[PDB]
């Protein structure tokens, strides 16, 4: 297979499309640890340097899509020097901005709770399909931190700034109902259906039929509101 | 002279204006009292004919309930307007009647019409401001989904403008004062349309004044008010904003020819209209854009008018336009002379045409010859209409 | 030639019709289609600057939820209309898309505007047509509750012109069958504007076709069907009605000088416009009254229109039209030529505009001059426009 790692598969599926899942071996959930990291490193570059990838997926081999990693990991790295953490998180969300960079459509299959760092992987993606009974969420203010990989970025430019502040401030885990009706998740399906829907939408995005790189610009440059409408929405939030 | 198609205003009667929780009008419908309204109006001008009425524009905001599936003919049937009129309910939120009275004036101009009846109605105790209301996560894509509470409109407008607190409560107790003022000095009988109503016990009764004036207002009782929509910090009050009134405001309107035929002097003579859009955030500001719009057209200069009407959403936006208007130091002197919303509501569907109603008498009693008719409007926008007795 | 104040309708387009029940736009709010296809339409037309859209008057019925609080502005400020252009919402119920077309019309010719758009949205599956419905009692005094409901207005008009169940099931078979023609030929490629939406499974995707369609429909599965209305002999069926359909239409017209100027072909010219009244018991008679009234401000006869498009409202109703307009014999050779309401469906709010729109294109298809769009209103109202190929 394209790559193959303890936590990451990147198997190549029909008409050049490839499948990158997250499958961490030995342990019961999906969490961004080191390890995680560093292979999604090497998964990307994997795709980025096979010249022959037309389509890229993003699914999960457990009943959970991504949660967040041990929070025992997290009181160690906020003990490292301010200079050497962002050091460390820079380097953790090119990962993630270079896969949102790729030349070929990018579809997340958010099967099961995303949190956190597990959400701002599918944020990075163009297009997302989630199960019915999924839940995606940020927890982060309820450790006393904000999103960290791109999440206080790319949410606000996707589902509205508004609704960016409702959802990190208050890091409420939401339905999937709620999920599409603010454009978090593009399309919403059963269990069984998911992987089918993926499949389908890459394809349509692959013929051009979905306009892909337009859907993925807007969280490329800043946000849409106004000057005015800026202050209007920010001071509000603040207050 | 006046052209055969130039658009005569005929005569302007509205209901009085009553308070929504547990008022004179608790027990009547929207449509009733536009149908009522109307019904009346016609009786007073005989000589024109309800079968020549082309059609029935009316204002309407929330329309739904009472006030849904175009109510405009679901009060023309209950009138004495033929069943062979049409009708239209107009939607543009606040200056929804306003709108009503150009779009038939436009019709009449196009030769599209001779005779048309345009009003505005809101029963804001029946249909509240905030029922059935469903906001859409995208809009905070592209705007503010606060720009929505108006209230929060007025305090932006308000800080970028530097209305103080006590600047607001003074125009309050000022609204309240002349509005009472010109109540008593039956300053308001011609214009007003005596209906029945029901008192405090629920006794059956008519009435002819309006329930909303307050006249025990003071500096001293509304500096006691808090903060209605900035908690920490809040110039805007529930003081200084206009009050949740049902009522309806009615006009029958017609070419100049047609009037002259039927011979009748004209109440006043639309010179002008217009529209502007503004910024959702300071959506108080709207009146400048339109009236300036206007007046260009009308081919006046602000100082060309003798009288003016502007809408009283809030205090904290009212002055401002005034201001940037350039007519602040001319207020008490012509401005909003019979009180304003503070003191006489602002029923969405109805203010409209309203203020443009009683614009006209205050031009009629001191001897005015252009008037000014403007209003700021949710979401951003502005429209003002220019008037001529002559 | 073209005064400089004509209006001239720059384009069209239409969402792809869908079922309300469970079809391609249950996930897609009102607002967010209509604020959609306006930009899409305007990126098509891009020698037209946004910034001059005077105003963005659209038609809506069940103005509640996500059509309430003038939607008009609710969608232009998700499009690239500036905050700068006004927008007002307008409701006369099946006619309300159409009567914005006239609105806008009429400001361009009286010279308080240059570049409109208008267009209309009715969401049904997520504001039922029966939603927030609250009956007032003393309509029973001056007419008949009865009255209300639509489809037993179309029961009346059907008995006193005698059409038979043969008869409609008959019309409604060759509005699908036409219809579906027309999809096929891409007779509708050039007004229907490509859309997101979502199939049976829930997988996004776009639509370029109508799914209210359904070419499986034959006398003999028609015959099946059991009243709708009228449990004890009845006529009108769910099959001669027309569809629940979630939908909008999007026009952009502006004066013919503007259109000289920037320089492209209209593609049409309004030449009249008109609005009637009739009984709200036999109101799908509508179409008749104003018809006359709009070819006689037109100055033509109804022998001098190439093609007609009126609105599908039910079979009972559209059939005693034509006849007593003297073209039912002309029809299949002049009328509903790519389809009808009864296959494409009746987004209230949208219908008005949408057959005025197709209107346009069958003249441009068919080598037409003269186009008359015209259709029924509930409560008792008509409406039509005469438009011209030049
Ligand atoms: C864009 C345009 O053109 S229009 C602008 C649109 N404006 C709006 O939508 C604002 C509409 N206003 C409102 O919704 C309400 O008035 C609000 C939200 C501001 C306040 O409502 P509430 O929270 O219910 O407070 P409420 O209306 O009960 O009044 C507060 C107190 O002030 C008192 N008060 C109000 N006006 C006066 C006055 N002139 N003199 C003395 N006391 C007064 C009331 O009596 C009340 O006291 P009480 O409770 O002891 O009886
Ligand atoms: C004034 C103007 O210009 S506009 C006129 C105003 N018109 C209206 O308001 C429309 C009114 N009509 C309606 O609201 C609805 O269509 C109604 C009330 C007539 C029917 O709705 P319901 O009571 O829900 O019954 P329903 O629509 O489900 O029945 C349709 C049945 O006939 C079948 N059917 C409908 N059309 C066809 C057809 N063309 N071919 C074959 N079968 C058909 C359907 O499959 C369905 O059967 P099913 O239940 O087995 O699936």
């Amino acid at each position: 297979m394209i790559y193959e790692g303890k936590a990451i598969t990147v198997t190549a599926l029909e008409s050049g499309i490839v499948e990158l899942k997250f499958d961490l071996k030995g342990e019961s959930v999906n969490k961004f640890n080191r390890l995680t990291l560093n292979e999604l490193r090497q998964a990307v570059d994997a795709i980025k340097a096979d010249a022959s990838v037309k389509g890229v997926i993003v699914s999960s081999g457990k009943d959970v899509f991504i949660v967040g990693a041990d929070i025992t990991e997290f009181v160690e790295n906020f003990k490292l020097p301010d200079a050497e953490l962002i050091a460390g998180n820079l380097e953790a969300n090119k990962i993630f901005s270079d896969f949102e960079d790729l030349n070929v459509p990018t579809v997340a299959a958010i099967n099961g709770i995303a949190l956190g760092g597990g959400l701002e992987m599918c944020l990075a993606a163009d297009f997302r399909v989630m199960a019915d009974s999924a839940k995606i969420g940020l927890p982060e203010v309820k450790l006393g931190i904000y999103p960290g990989f791109g999440g206080t970025v790319r949410l606000p430019r996707l589902i509205g700034v508004d609704n960016a502040v409702e959802w990190i401030a208050s890091g409420k885990e939401n339905r999937a109902e709620d999920a599409l009706k603010v454009s978090a998740v593009d399309a919403v399906v059963t269990a069984d259906k998911l992987g089918a829907a993926a499949l389908d939408l890459i394809k349509r995005a692959i013929s051009g039929e979905l306009d892909y790189k337009a859907k993925r610009q807007p969280k490329l440059e800043k946000l849409k509101l106004n000057a005015i409408e800026q202050m209007m929405a920010f001071e509000t939030a603040k207050g | 002279s006046l052209n055969p198609r130039d658009v005569v205003i005929v005569d302007f009667g509205r209901t009085p204006m009553g308070r929504s929780k547990g008022g004179m009008h608790r027990n009547t419908r929207a449509e009733d009292m536009s149908a009522h309204l109307i019904s009346k109006v016609l009786e007073r001008n005989s000589k024109v004919d309800p079968g020549e009425v082309e059609d029935v524009i009316w204002g309407c905001v929330n329309q739904t309930l009472e006030q849904g599936w175009n109510i405009a003919r679901m009060a023309s049937l209950m009138t004495q307007i033929p069943h062979t009129s049409a009708a239209q309910t107009v939607s543009r939120l606040c200056g929804s009647s306003m709108s009503a009275l150009h779009t038939a004036a436009q019709a009449i101009m196009t030769g599209n019409g001779d005779v048309f009846v345009v009003g505005g109605v809101e029963h804001m105790g029946h249909v509240s401001m905030m029922h059935g209301v469903d906001p859409n996560p995208h809009m905070s894509l592209y705007a503010a989904k606060a720009s929505g509470m108006m209230g929060l409109t007025a305090e932006m407008l308000g800080k970028m403008h530097g209305i103080s607190r006590e600047q607001q409560d003074a125009f309050a107790v000022r609204s309240h004062q002349l509005a009472h003022k010109a109540t008593v000095e039956g300053k308001f009988k011609d214009e007003i349309i005596p209906m029945q109503g029901y008192d405090e016990n629920g006794f059956l009764k008519i009435f002819d004044y309006d329930e909303t004036i307050r006249p025990d207002t003071t500096l001293e009782s509304l500096a006691a008010l808090k903060p209605a929509f900035n908690p920490k910090g809040g110039t805007v009050t529930a003081g200084t904003s206009s009050q949740i009134t049902d009522g309806a405001s009615c006009m029958i309107v017609m070419s100049a020819q047609r009037a002259k035929d039927l011979g009748l002097e004209p109440l006043a003579v639309i010179r002008s209209m217009a529209v502007a859009g503004v910024d959702p955030a300071i959506m108080g500001y709207g009146p400048v854009p339109a009236t300036q719009k206007a007046l260009k057209r009308a081919g006046l200069n602000m100082a060309d008018i003798d009288f003016i009407e502007l809408n009283e959403a809030f205090a904290a936006q009212a002055l401002p336009v005034l201001k940037d208007l350039k007519v602040l130091d001319k207020m008490n002197e012509k401005v909003n002379l019979h009180g304003g919303a503070i003191a006489l509501g602002h029923p969405f569907g109805c203010s409209g045409a309203r203020i443009s109603g009683t614009l006209l008498n205050v031009m009629k009693q001191n001897g005015g010859t252009f008037g000014l008719s403007t209003m700021c409007i949710g979401l951003g926008q502005g429209i003002a209409t220019v008037f001529e007795r002559v």
